[PDB]
RNA sequence: GGCGUAAAGCGCACGCAGGCGGUUUGUUAAGUCAGAUGUGAAAUCCCCGGGCUCAACCUGGGAACUGCAUCUGAUACUGG
RNA sequence: AAGGCGGCCCCCUGGACGAAGACUGACGCUCAGGUGCGAAAGCGUGGGGAGCAAACAGGAUUAGAUACCCUGGUAGUCCACGCCGUAAACGAUGUCGACUUGGAGGUUGUGCCCUUGAGGCGUGGCUUCCGGAGCUAACGCGUUAAGUCGACCGCCUGGGGA
RNA sequence: CUGCAUGGCUGUCGUCAGCUCGUGUUGUGAAAUGUUGGGUUAAGUCCCGCAACGAGCGCAACCCUUAUCCUUUGUUGCCAG
RNA sequence: GGCUCU
């Protein structure tokens, strides 16, 4: 759905330098300029596209899609991405054993649901208001976290990922529970774990932008159909 | 159904200020009588709890094996860290001929004519690591049609 | 040789005495006798029967016993009848008028005495020490207590080497005064020994 | 089966005998492979049977004795 | 080659590497026995002898102190020629050859680009550190392998006794 | 008689700030993580960070007494007017 | 500065 004068005018082409690259992304490397490598959209495209086209597979059957990145500067992008396809969101820290350990991680959803009960519409004022502070930060901690996904209630059914390395951690969980992976390689990742790669930067915002909302459109449009 | 069997306990210890704090192992190891085989190693301060923690990981992480009709299709051989370990199919109602954790393994797998042997050091987690490479290693003339690209009959 | 009684740290606070009465000190320790004897004799026949809490009272010359019980039925029997029969032996005893009330145990899983003293029963009839204490465990947190701690000592299984063991399901802090902590001990007299039981029970918090 | 640390790489090197030996063509046929013949005593072991009431045992026939020699071929490999 | 080699100059002299070509045409690898080299200490003969310093002597220390500390100090250390033939003689990793993802360097050549600066792009030799697959009991090794293979040699078979 | 057959009770390290578990993950494994790191505190006290998320016994508070004030009640206590 | 054994 992104044409690749588009994705060379976002920066996905763009990569990191030639001391910190993995061997494994030489046949997504074009050529290396300034000691940068340069990624071949050319291979970057139809693998975007084939996972889109899969995004569409999956919420065309009303699969849950959660949204994984805390680059903290994709974090909002991520946030109102995952919000606009009414889907689930991490754009603070990956917690370890989300996954996993969902079944106790789903003791703390249910424990920011009680407290966002209690005090914005449960009104629960008039305690110790040291103590309604504590709850404050509690709250607050709790929806930085866990606010993505408070309504996901079970396993999602794929896990999209801005960078391999920077979320290592999701990958392997979702690589031991058959969940499958769609994420953006760059070049000093690794493209194992990862079911479906996509080539290109990272950390521009106008490339995650541009992978965000086309991934919004075919999810919105695949959930229409 | 799934048929469970436990090889070992074992009773570990762990040193500190006030002594010896003793805790207990179970390796236990899981079947449908069939390819579907799993093993699992818990621990806790008690051997009930202890087989209960391996039993659930071992109903998980289950693999998948080729059989033959109660066999197996070749001789294969498996190792992990101290043991190499052969097997070999066997004519009908020649049994298991196995040693110690290799019988439940393959008795839980389902299969029923083997002969086998554990060289090296037999310590029952690698001897059944060991098992369970060889087992899902072990590849069909199916799979190795579709491999080397002929029929299975131009393959024999 | 480490920890303070919990119910006794606790009497001001949270939990009542089991005798409330007032005296000066020319009938005190002859109060505190009569009550003695009179707890034994209640235990020693009603052993059978779920007593918990032996609550003594003496007003105006005239002692006042109230049982708590698991079961009233079998101490009572006829509405007065086993009951005036232990009346009018305490009245024997004490030397006064007596009255006998019976305060019927809810859920009697919850209460501490009990428990050990069925745990002492299973013991004496030579059940697996852990068994009862898994099922004194998983009954008391069913029926809804906020945490429980089990311990047996001494003489387990007949081993020579006597250890101490425990459970605890539940948070069970001993050290929070405002804690409803019914607590209490057991001894069970084997044909090795004598084992000892303790149970604390946290019901939850009075905040007062 | 091993040899960094568990036993175990000579302190290092040159180097005779010895072991091994790139690639192509031709020849040889030594090795090798195939076949045939002779032999490899019988018994024994094994197979299919037979006989003692069964078995042990006895026994018929066969296979086997994986070897050696000669001859006839084969020529990819190794050697010449 | 290893042991090992450190002012400067000369004489004699060995080896390595690189660039282009030319030539010979498998002449090669390994190696029991054998032969040669082989730190320091030590031995022999003849010299030399500043410093250091086993031994030794004295002083202290200490319960003692045939030691550590101090003051001295002889063989020895040095040179020539011979002998010894050992070391934790260690990378505790035999030699030769082939293949297998990378990164940052050091050193030493060499080609090319306008050296438009000490730069830019390569291509050879040697070397250090990290580390991937894989291996390994683990520690760790990791294109200079302890990875995948081949050729040959040497060696091991419970601890002492030895 | 046996505290070296036991219960119970007590000392002690030490009112020291520590000790652990569940699930998860790593490791063939004993085990580890959590409980570590930067600060801070009397404190594993709190914050931030982080393959851990959580929880429990303990660290604290809840108790008593003292220290100031108020109201009520004033004898056997009090004496400003 | 040194300062043994159990
Ligand atoms: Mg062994
Ligand atoms: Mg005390
Ligand atoms: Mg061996
Ligand atoms: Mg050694
Ligand atoms: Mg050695
Ligand atoms: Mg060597
Ligand atoms: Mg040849
Ligand atoms: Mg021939
Ligand atoms: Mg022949
Ligand atoms: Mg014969
Ligand atoms: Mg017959
Ligand atoms: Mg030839
Ligand atoms: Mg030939
Ligand atoms: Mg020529
Ligand atoms: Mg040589
Ligand atoms: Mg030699
Ligand atoms: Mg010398
Ligand atoms: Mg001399
Ligand atoms: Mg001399
Ligand atoms: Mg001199
Ligand atoms: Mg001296
Ligand atoms: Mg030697
Ligand atoms: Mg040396
Ligand atoms: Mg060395
Ligand atoms: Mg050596
Ligand atoms: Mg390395
Ligand atoms: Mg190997
Ligand atoms: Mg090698
Ligand atoms: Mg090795
Ligand atoms: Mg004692
Ligand atoms: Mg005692
Ligand atoms: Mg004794
Ligand atoms: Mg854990
Ligand atoms: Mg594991
Ligand atoms: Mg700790
Ligand atoms: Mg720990
Ligand atoms: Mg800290
Ligand atoms: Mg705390
Ligand atoms: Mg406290
Ligand atoms: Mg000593
Ligand atoms: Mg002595």
């Amino acid at each position: 759905t992104v044409s690749m004068r588009d994705m060379l005018k976002a920066g996905v082409h763009f990569g990191h330098q030639t001391r910190y690259w993995n061997p494994k992304m030489k046949p997504f490397i074009f050529g290396a300029r300034n000691k940068v490598h340069i990624i071949n959209l050319e291979k970057t495209v139809p693998m975007f596209n084939e996972a889109l086209a899969e995004l569409n597979k999956i919420a065309s059957r009303k699969g849950k899609i959660l949204f994984v990145g805390t680059k903290r500067a994709a974090s909002e992008a991520v946030k109102d991405a995952a919000l606009s396809c009414d889907q689930f969101f991490v754009n603070h820290r990956w917690l370890g054993g989300m996954l996993t350990n969902w079944k106790t991680v789903r003791q703390s959803i249910k424990r920011l649901k009680d407290l966002e009960t209690q005090s914005q519409d449960g009104t629960f004022d008039k305690l110790t208001k040291k103590e309604a502070l504590m709850r404050t930060r509690e709250l607050e901690k709790l929806e930085n976290s866990l606010g993505g996904i408070k309504d996901m209630g079970g396993l999602p059914d794929a896990l999209f990922v801005i960078d391999a390395d920077h979320e290592h951690i999701a990958i392997k969980e979702a690589n031991n529970l058959g969940i499958p992976v769609f994420a953006i390689v760059d070049t000093n990742s690794d493209p194992d774990g990862v079911d479906f790669v996509i080539p290109g930067n990272d950390d521009a915002i106008r490339a995650v932008t541009l992978y965000l909302g086309a991934v919004a459109a075919t999810v919105r449009e695949g959930r229409s159909q | 159904e799934l048929q469970e069997k436990l090889i070992a306990v074992n009773r570990v210890s762990k040193t500190v200020k006030g002594g010896r704090i003793f805790s207990f192992t179970a390796l236990t190891v899981v079947g449908d009588g069939n390819g579907r085989v799993g093993f699992g190693y818990g621990k806790a301060r008690e051997v009930p709890a202890a087989i209960q923690k391996a039993m659930e990981k071992a109903r998980r992480n289950m693999i998948n094996v080729a059989l033959n009709n109660g066999t197996l299709q070749h001789p294969v051989k498996g190792v992990h860290t101290g043991s190499r370990v052969f097997m070999q199919p066997a004519s009908e109602g020649t049994g298991i001929i196995a040693g110690g954790a290799m019988r439940a393994v393959l008795e839980v797998a389902g299969v029923h004519n083997v002969l086998a042997k554990a060289y090296g050091s037999t310590n029952p987690i690698n001897v059944v690591r060991a098992t369970i490479d060889g087992l899902e290693n072990m590849n069909s003339p199916e799979m190795v049609a579709a491999k080397r690209g002929k029929s299975v009959e131009e393959i024999l | 040789g480490q920890k303070v009684h919990p119910n006794g740290i606790r009497l001001g606070i949270v939990k009542p005495w089991n005798s409330t009465w007032f005296a000066n000190t020319k009938e005190f320790a002859d109060n505190l006798d009569s009550d003695f004897k009179v707890r034994q004799y209640l235990t020693k026949e009603l052993a059978k029967a779920s007593v918990s809490r032996i609550v003594i009272e003496r007003p105006a010359k005239s002692i006042r016993v109230t049982i708590h019980t698991a079961r009233p039925g079998i101490v009572i029997g006829k509405k007065g009848e086993d009951v005036e029969k232990l009346r009018k032996v305490v009245a024997d005893i004490a030397g006064v008028p007596a009255q006998i009330n019976i305060a019927e145990v809810r859920k009697p899983e919850l209460d501490a005495k009990l428990v050990a003293d069925s745990i002492t029963s299973q013991l004496e009839r030579r059940v697996m020490f852990r068994r009862a204490m898994k099922r004194a465990v998983q009954n008391a947190m069913r029926l809804g207590a906020k945490g429980i701690k089990v311990e047996v000592s001494g003489r387990l299984g007949g081993a020579e080497i006597a250890r101490t063991e425990w459970y605890r399901e539940g948070r069970v802090p001993l050290h929070t005064l405002r804690a409803d902590i019914d607590y209490n001990t057991s001894e069970a007299h084997t044909t090795y020994g004598v084992i000892g039981v303790k149970v604390w029970i946290f019901k939850g918090e009075i905040l007062g």
